[PDB]
């Protein structure tokens, strides 16, 4: 029986209702909406065309000197040399992606200064050779060094002494004291892969090593190891290891190597094809008919079960280290370490919270120490109390965010 | 034209050689999702749809 | 610089009364008055102050030397003070000369470098290369909602406020004890129970640079572009001042990892790995706080939900009794209810009634009213909505199995 | 399109109009029968709001429009038998049939006359029958008549009757939300005779329900901040609320006095016939009000002193503005209520970060400017506190590691330390006053004058304490005496003291800076006429050499002598003052802008604001003569700083966008005091963090940097906020570190930021009333025009102490006996509830309910729950007195 709405019905409906000043209200709102547009249009996004050094510090040279820089000094193009015909001035070069060519050496450069494999400054027009270019050091590859010292010492890495000793036996002593490994002639194990449930300090210990590496600690940003064009990843890893074999005692960390490594297969789109190729290049570099040298590899994962076998076997990674959940003493020490900067009452027994947090991890221990004084901040106190910490534990772990077993459930006494 | 009209993700036809912006070529992408704007209107009026 | 670019919004200080009234008229008139004043002043002062001796002849010289169609190229290993190597979009390594206009500082390897078209020469630096697919995720028109619009979620709102607002409102409260403010809260709960509402609320009183994500737009079709869009997102977040990035529907890139056999379900895994690495890995993370919303917290791979990366898991449940009445009050205000349509009854009955259900019942109720040709909702107009909005739902146990 | 069942309505109501034209021929009684039936049907349909699309009207409008148009005048017969009901039945279809082109017949269709008992439609309908349309039409017609032909025809009376009836009947037709609309009607109409329209309306409507008056008071209060550019409405909205606050509401009259204070504190009109005429509020809130009345005693002690019979103990009692014992309760509460009252070290907050000593590993410095900044902080942070003094315990040698101006400022700081000490300060002052040192005595005189500006004590140790040095012709001592007397008697309006000091200005004996400081002090003294001083200043401006003013720097203080006297005053005399000040060079334009600004403190308008904003910058940047275009914007705060806290968020937009990004590069880009004045309430990273930082490190202009840092300090007068500190201490380095002036001025006030237990806000208790004396902050701001040897280079660094006429923050609870009250209350953030159908809670949640006396921040709220003997005034103005009531029977 739902009869439609007629035009007159709509017209009357729009005008029978309390609108003493409502048409004006809507009109003024529309005016405001149309005025914002004018205001921003006339104050649009400007002053963003940066890139200009202040032609005041070098203002004097920021002038016709620049034109003098232009015109002469022809812009060259980079290119390698694959041969240099001896006693025949002809050279052969491969520019990069354009094509190969045969080039003559410009008079300004003596042939002796130009060798095989070096980078030459070939010019446009007629590809002649000019001032040679030094060997490249790629930006992605060189943007990986730690070049800093993260603020985490070994002391703060609590709850695991055996693990730290195991790691130290391969990452620190075999480089800072070769004597112990000669008297017995024991080959220092190289390649330490850290397992563990999700969140246990596997990355904490890796960071801690960086504070005393006294050498390069290249950090493999796995996401960078994969790029669109094929072969990019293999070249990336090769340059990684080539820069590795250029200093003394270089340690290379592959955080979350699960991204680049995985069981091979040819079923789904031939696997990842390119990703598997990068993994294979890495494996070959780690072990193969080309002894690596003085470079060590640390890798961490949440699940080692999904690693390609040709990478889990010894040789590539020797010292596997479980990182199991902390013990009672481990938990007590972890609480003490992540409580030493907290305004906590002196009478707090941390040996009890440890028991009340079973099967927890270090991240949980933190999230409990924090969110512990958070209840104090909620109460507007300044020195948290043991009751606060205990409530935090009950509201973070064990019961966490879901406690189904509660209604008349007391069967464990 | 003045920058005001041109907004991010706005195809523009640039001149040759000079490369000075010329027109706001509307042509707003839409590769094959642009094949769904029904243009040939169908044939069905509520007169036939009964019940 | 780390500019704390705000949402560039709030141009509506908010009209206090919502009931059509001359108070509203006067206040909005004041708003328009100041806006017109601003327009007038800016135009007038642009026209006046005859600084027409502008262009700073010298800047004209610089523009003259840097020709037309300048090109965008990637700087590379810098060779000499007055010389550097550049790589054009075709990946060809030209060897250009850095002209004087360029500040020798600010030109690091990997920084996009402007060039002269004819004679490749570094002419100027470019510090804005944000991926045009990433800059589209900055909220610049703050959604119009306030914590008062949402109702019945006190405890579940205070938790987000204690990690998205207070830490930058009174940061002394936190340092005084030394606890690092919690970073990253995951808002998990059943469908249509808030989540996005609280997200928009926290967007409103931001005081920061909110970044919005979709949970699927991150996934990309070119091997690696996936685990570089996220990198660019968080690079932008950290470059800009304190920010909160809402990775909504993280159920998309969050599936529990498995020894897969396909390629797409490995690229997605790599994307999640990039997310994890950056959110909590060898690095740091400044005042960047991540809000994640999901419908199923049981599916997220244990890792993206860990008490060092995503703490304070909020548990938005189906609304309770009192919260139901609160939400009805908040969602029935701007309607001319009759004198016998008190909502103290429509609550109860079904144990399944979410906020989305409530708004549907309230809207298909006014629509029902506009069927007897009336503008004052009626109790029948409300009792005829429960049978038209809440339907198609599943049922439960067969009576008799239990009481 | 045929609609079954309903086809009848478009039928019979179609035949009836068919019978309208015929009438007398073949149907004489037909006319009456048809009109009666149709009127019955229309009334029946429109009376009950069972629907909102009127069936008969919808059918009629389409055709009957022309029929009724040609039948209203066709009959032309003037009798109620047909004409009255015809006019009624045609008026009804006005709102729904007539479109916009109804400005000419808007009244003619019906307003020609009121048929019979035209109130009948107004009877059964709840709220909407027509009366809302009628009210809109009547307001529109009044506007139309008053536009050009206010002297209208005989229509005056009929509309008056209709307006009275509607306002008295439809407003509360069912006790509905229609109440909010009656103010709209009575305002848009009868603007001039709104008093009389209200008198007719409230003759019965208010009294029939004393409860409704609360809604009226609420809307008028929330509206007072909005009114015409000329404060005739605002004045109108200030007279009208007095009766509503009267016995028509509770006899407490607290809100009545509040609103009566709003209109420039019109003492004679409202309050000067209440204190001596009520005499029945002694056990009621009269005492709490008078103790809360820290705004005016020149009209209170000039009446009670002459009477001497209102209270049997004149010496006892707060006696209006004897609020000195504010120091009593303040010290008591901070010592006991505030359990944290220790001495404050400085180096601790200086070198909080040990990373600042890297590399140098020492290199201690004791520069004079650093010493001066430390002395300034030491004088301020312990305001009203004479017990904590770490670096001031050795003053005999402390006061010397600084030039004469630094040590004079140190003396001023010492004087302020014992702020509001009628006699307790003398014990410390004398020991250095009896030093036979010119500048020591100068600073001591400053301090003595400062410490006597909060009581107006019977002993008046200002006129009898610093007048003896007043006449002496020594620059320093005379300046000290004049400044101290002016400060002490600023709020008070002692005309005799004004006259006595005036010859210092009127005489060439005093230096030019002496005359300037005298003008400042007199202005702070004056908020009324001060005609003698205005004549003196105008004479000075006449006899001030053009080159004198051009080189005049510490001389532009005068315009205060016209502003503070006429604070918040209208055009009637402001125009005369502006015209009389047209007798000088472009500096006359300077003074014009300054005087207008000093007048309109918070009176948000558009006329004067727009005109000045435009002309000032459109007439002075082009030519060599400039430096005016800064003061207008730098005073937009004034006349705009109190937009009910609404236009502030717009002023911020205009300021930040314009006066910096696209403002004048040099002079006008000093729009940094703008924000500082606008919001001295502490802001977390919303509207001051970025705007202040993005200019803090702008080494492009040292004056810019210094001014914006001082603003940074101001923005946190007394919130002790910490996030500012992330800059107030992080400024050293990464920008300005030790740029002498910058490195000093940063701390100099950034550590004035954490002033404890105080308030520098300019609004009174209700968040919307301005303090006449509170405007003194204009002194430390305009005097902060450049600071280049004005403040920055110590040339007169005593205003920085002058502005410390400052209200506290405490929220006491006692009842004329003592602080025997430690009850629980829950202040929180304030969310207004102007329009709501139900008594919903003002705030979302209870929030904090701290038992201790509330150090109420800016937007606080109501006291504790459970009706625990709630007060009477119910204003929460930091001095409320709780009254016994029936609780827990
Ligand atoms: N045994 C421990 N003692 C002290 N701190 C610990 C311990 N285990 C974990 N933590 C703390 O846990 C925090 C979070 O660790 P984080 O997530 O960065 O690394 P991870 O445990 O190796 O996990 P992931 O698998 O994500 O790499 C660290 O800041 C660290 O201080
Ligand atoms: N408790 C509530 N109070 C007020 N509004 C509510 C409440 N619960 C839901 N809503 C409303 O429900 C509407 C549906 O969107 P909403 O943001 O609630 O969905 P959601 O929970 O984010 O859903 P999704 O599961 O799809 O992410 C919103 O407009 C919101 O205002
Ligand atoms: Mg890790
Ligand atoms: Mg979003």
């Amino acid at each position: 029986p739902i009869r439609a709405l007629d035009e007159g019905d709509i017209a009357l409906l729009k005008t029978y209702g309390q609108s003493t000043y409502s048409r004006q209200i809507k009109q003024v709102e529309d005016d405001i909406q149309q005025l914002l547009k004018k205001i921003n249009e006339l104050t649009g996004i400007k002053e963003s065309d940066t890139g200009l050094a202040p032609p005041a510090l070098w203002d004097l040279a920021a002038d016709k000197q620049t034109l003098q820089s232009e015109q002469p000094l022809q812009v060259a193009r980079c290119t390698k040399i694959i041969n240099a015909d001896s006693e025949d001035p002809k050279y052969i070069i491969n520019v990069k992606q354009f094509a190969k060519f045969v080039v003559d050496l410009s008079d300004q450069v003596a042939p002796t200064d130009i060798e095989e494999g070096m980078r030459v400054g070939v010019d446009r027009n007629k590809y002649q050779i000019h001032i040679p270019l030094p060997p490249k050091i790629d930006p992605t590859v060189t943007m990986m060094q730690v070049e800093e010292k993260p603020d985490v010492t070994y002391s703060d890495v609590g709850g695991c002494k055996e693990q730290i000793e195991k790691l130290r036996e391969v990452v620190e002593t075999p480089l800072l004291h070769p004597e112990r490994f000669v008297n017995l002639g024991i080959e220092p194990p190289k390649g330490v892969l850290l397992f563990g449930p999700p969140g246990t300090g596997k990355t904490l210990c890796a960071r801690a090593v960086a504070n005393r590496t006294d050498a390069c600690f290249i950090r493999v940003i796995g996401s960078e190891l994969v790029q669109k064009y094929v072969g990019e990843g293999a070249r990336m890893v090769r340059e990684l290891f080539e820069m590795a074999r250029t200093k003394k005692a270089c340690l290379i960390f592959f955080d979350e190597i699960d991204a680049i490594g995985g069981a091979r297969f040819d079923d789904g789109a031939g696997g990842d094809n390119e990703v598997q190729r990068t993994m294979l290049e890495l494996i070959n570099q780690l072990d193969g008919f080309d002894p690596r040298g003085n470079i060590k590899v640390l890798m961490a994962t949440n699940r080692p079960d999904t690693l390609d076998p040709a990478l889990m076997r010894p040789g590539r990674l020797d010292r596997k280290i479980e990182f199991s959940l902390p013990d009672l003493e481990g938990r007590t020490h972890i609480f003490k370490i992540h409580a030493r900067s907290m305004s906590v009452e002196r009478d707090i027994r941390f040996e009890l919270l440890a028991r009340l947090c079973p099967n927890s991890t270090g991240a949980e221990i933190r999230s409990v120490c924090t969110e512990a004084g958070m209840f104090a901040i909620r109460a507007r106190r300044k020195i948290a109390t043991e009751k606060d910490f205990l409530e935090a534990v009950n509201k973070v772990i064990k019961s966490y965010a879901k406690f189904s077993a509660t209604p008349r459930y007391m069967t464990y006494n | 034209i003045d920058i005001n009209d041109v907004t991010p993700n706005c195809r523009v036809a640039l001149r040759n050689d000079s490369y000075t912006l010329h027109k706001i070529l509307p042509n707003k992408v839409d590769p094959l999702v642009s094949l769904m704007m029904v243009e040939k209107v169908p044939d069905s009026t509520y007169e036939m749809i009964g019940g | 610089k780390k500019t704390k670019g705000p949402d560039a919004a709030s141009k509506l200080p908010l009209v206090t009364p919502h009931t059509q009234c001359r108070l509203k008229l006067l206040k909005l008139e004041r708003i328009k008055d100041y806006l017109l004043m601003e327009e007038e002043f800016i135009r007038n002062q642009e026209q006046m102050k005859p600084l027409e001796e502008k262009q700073e002849e010298e800047r004209s010289k610089v523009d003259d030397l840097r020709g037309t169609p300048m090109s965008v190229g990637t700087l590379e290993e810098i060779i000499d003070d007055n010389h550097a190597i550049v790589s054009t979009s075709v990946g060809s390594e030209h060897y250009v000369s850095i002209l004087s206009f360029v500040d020798k500082d600010l030109l690091e390897p990997g920084c996009s470098v402007l060039l002269n078209h004819k004679v490749h020469a570094v002419i100027g630096v470019l510090m804005d290369d944000t991926d045009p697919l990433v800059t589209v995720m900055k909220v610049e028109k703050a959604p119009q909602e306030t914590y008062a619009d949402i109702g019945g979620l006190d405890n579940q709102i205070q938790e987000i406020k204690e990690s998205v607002e207070l830490p930058l409102t009174h940061p002394e409260y936190y340092e005084e004890m030394g606890i690092k403010p919690p970073k990253g809260v995951i808002l998990y709960g059943p469908p249509g129970t808030g989540k996005t509402l609280l997200a928009k609320a926290v967007a409103n009183q931001t005081s920061a640079t909110f970044l919005r994500v979709v949970g699927s737009e991150l996934i990309q079709k070119y091997l690696g572009d996936g685990p570089k869009l996220v990198r660019e997102l968080f690079r932008v977040a950290e470059e800009h001042a304190p920010s909160i990035v809402f990775i909504d529907e993280i159920d998309a890139i969050g599936t529990k990892r498995y020894d897969s056999n396909s390629g797409g379900e490995r690229e997605i895994q790599r994307t999640m790995l990039e997310l994890l690495n950056q959110l909590d890995g060898f690095d740091s993370r400044g005042d960047v706080k991540v809000i994640m919303a999901t419908n199923r917290i049981e599916t997220l791979d244990p890792a993206l939900i860990r008490p060092g990366r995503i703490d304070r898991k909020i548990e938005f449940p189906l609304p309770d009794e009192k919260t139901k009445k609160r939400i009805f009050q908040i969602h029935t205000s701007r309607m001319t209810l009759a004198d016998d349509v008190t909502l103290d009854d429509l609550i109860m009955a079904k144990d399944d009634l979410s906020g989305a259900d409530i708004k549907a019942i309230c809207t298909e109720a006014g629509l029902m009213a506009l069927r007897e040709r009336r503008m004052k909702v009626t109790n029948e107009d409300f009792k005829k909505s429960k049978e038209n909005v809440l339907y198609k739902k599943q049922e439960g146990t067969p009576e008799g199995l239990y009481l | 399109m045929e609609e079954g069942g309903r086809d009848k309505a478009p039928v019979q109501p179609q035949q009836s109009p068919a019978a309208a034209p015929g009438g007398t021929d073949e149907k004489p009684s037909g006319k009456e029968r048809r009109d009666a039936g149709d009127k019955d049907k229309e009334q029946e349909l429109s009376e009950e709001d069972k629907q909102l699309q009127d069936e008969l009207e919808m059918l009629v409008e389409r055709l009957g429009e022309k029929d009724t148009s040609l039948y209203r005048p066709a009959l032309e017969e003037l009798r109620r038998q047909i004409r009255s009901s015809t006019t009624s039945m045609t008026s009804v279809p006005k709102p729904l049939k007539f479109l916009r082109p109804h400005y000419g017949k808007l009244k003619e269709i019906y307003e020609n006359m009121a048929p019979g008992e035209n109130k009948r439609f107004a009877a059964d309908i709840i709220s909407v029958l027509a009366m809302t349309m009628s009210g809109e039409r009547e307001c529109l017609k009044y506007r139309l008549v008053g536009s050009q032909e206010e002297l209208a025809s005989w229509g005056h009376e009929y509309v008056r009757h209709l307006a009275g009836e509607v306002a008295k009947e439809w407003q509360e037709l069912d006790d509905a939300e229609k109440v909010q609309r009656e103010p709209l009607l009575t305002l848009v109409k009868e603007i001039v005779p709104y008093n009389m329209a209200h008198n007719a309306e409230h003759e019965a409507c208010d009294l029939l329900m004393e409860i409704e008056q609360v809604d009226m008071l609420e809307k008028d209060i929330d509206e007072n901040a909005y009114a015409k550019v000329c404060l005739y409405l605002t004045s109108c909205v200030n007279y009208v609320p007095e009766p509503e606050n009267s016995a028509l509401l509770r006899c407490a009259l607290g809100v009545f006095r509040k609103f009566s204070r709003f209109p420039e504190a019109l003492r004679l009109a409202l309050m000067l016939n209440d204190m001596e005429l009520v005499e029945d509020i002694f056990t009621s809130c009269k005492d709490v009000v008078v103790q809360k009345q820290m705004a005016f005693m020149l009209g209170r002690h000039g009446v009670f002193l002459e009477l001497s019979e209102d209270v049997e103990e004149y010496e006892d009692l707060t006696e209006i503005m004897s609020n000195v014992q504010l120091n009593s309760n303040f010290l008591a509460l901070a010592r006991e209520l505030d359990i944290m009252e220790p001495k404050v070290p400085d180096d601790i907050y200086k070198t909080h970060l040990e990373n600042n000593r890297f590399g140098g590993s020492g290199s201690q410095v004791d520069s004079a400017r650093m010493n001066l900044a430390s002395s300034f902080v030491n004088g301020f942070v312990n305001a009203a506190f004479g017990q904590d003094k770490l670096l001031t315990d050795d003053g005999n040698k402390w006061l010397y590691k600084n030039k004469d101006h630094g040590m004079l400022s140190a003396a001023a700081s010492l004087g302020m330390i014992l702020l509001w000490d009628v006699d307790g300060g003398l014990t410390q002052i004398d020991k250095y006053l009896y030093s036979s040192e010119d500048y020591i005595k100068s600073g001591a005189l400053l301090a003595c004058g400062i410490v006597n500006s909060g009581v107006r004590n019977e002993c008046d140790p200002a006129l009898a304490l610093l007048s003896d040095y007043v006449l002496h012709n020594s620059n320093t001592m005379r300046l000290g005496s004049i400044f101290g007397l002016g400060l002490a008697y600023a709020g008070s309006n002692r005309e005799d003291v004004l006259t006595l000091l005036l010859p210092v200005m009127g005489d060439s004996k005093s230096s030019m800076e002496v005359a300037g400081v005298t003008a400042l002090a007199c202005g702070m003294i004056a908020v009324g006429s001060c005609n003698g001083d205005v004549t003196s200043t105008i004479l000075q401006t006449i006899m001030e050499k053009s080159e004198t003013e051009l080189k005049d720097t510490y001389a532009r203080w005068l315009p205060l002598g016209l502003g503070l006297n006429h604070l918040g005053k209208g055009e009637a005399i402001e125009a005369i003052l502006a015209a009389l000040e047209v007798v000088s060079e472009p500096f006359r334009s300077f003074a014009n802008t300054l005087v207008d600004v000093c007048a309109y403190a918070g009176s948000g308008n558009v006329l004067k604001v727009q005109q000045l904003l435009h002309i000032c910058s459109e007439h002075f940047d082009s030519k060599e003569k400039e430096e005016d275009k800064d003061k207008k914007e730098k005073k937009d705060k004034d006349k705009k700083e109190a937009p009910a806290d609404m236009g502030a968020h717009q002023g911020v937009a205009v300021l930040g966008i314009a006066l910096i990004a696209m403002g004048e590069e040099i002079g006008a880009e000093m729009a940094l005091r703008t924000f500082g004045h606008l919001l001295r309430y502490g802001e977390p990273t919303l509207r001051r963090a970025v705007p202040l930082a993005l200019a803090l490190i702008s080494v492009s202009n040292p004056r810019l940097n210094i001014l914006d840092t001082l603003s940074k300090f101001s923005h946190d007068a007394d919130p002790e906020v910490s996030y500012n500190s992330i800059f107030a201490m992080g400024m050293v380095g990464s920008g300005t570190n030790n740029a002498r002036l910058a490195a000093m001025l940063r701390q100099l006030a950034q550590y004035h930021a954490k002033d404890p237990n105080n308030l520098f806000m300019v609004r009174l208790a209700q968040g919307l009333t301005h303090l006449g004396k509170g405007t003194l902050t204009l002194c430390p701001y305009h005097s902060d025009r450049q600071l280049m040897s004005q403040v920055a280079v110590a040339g007169l660094l005593t205003v920085l102490v002058s502005f410390l006429d400052v209200r506290n923050i405490i929220l006491g609870k006692s009842h004329y006996v003592l602080y025997g009250l430690v009850a629980a209350m829950q202040p929180r953030m304030l969310v207004t509830f102007d329009e709501e159908l139900r008594p919903l809670p003002v705030s979302v949640r209870v929030g904090q309910a701290v038992d201790v006396v509330g150090q109420a921040g800016k937007p606080k709220t109501i006291t504790g729950f459970q009706t625990h003997t709630t007060p009477v005034l119910l204003a929460h103005g930091e001095r409320a007195e709780l009254a016994t009531e029936e609780f827990l029977p």
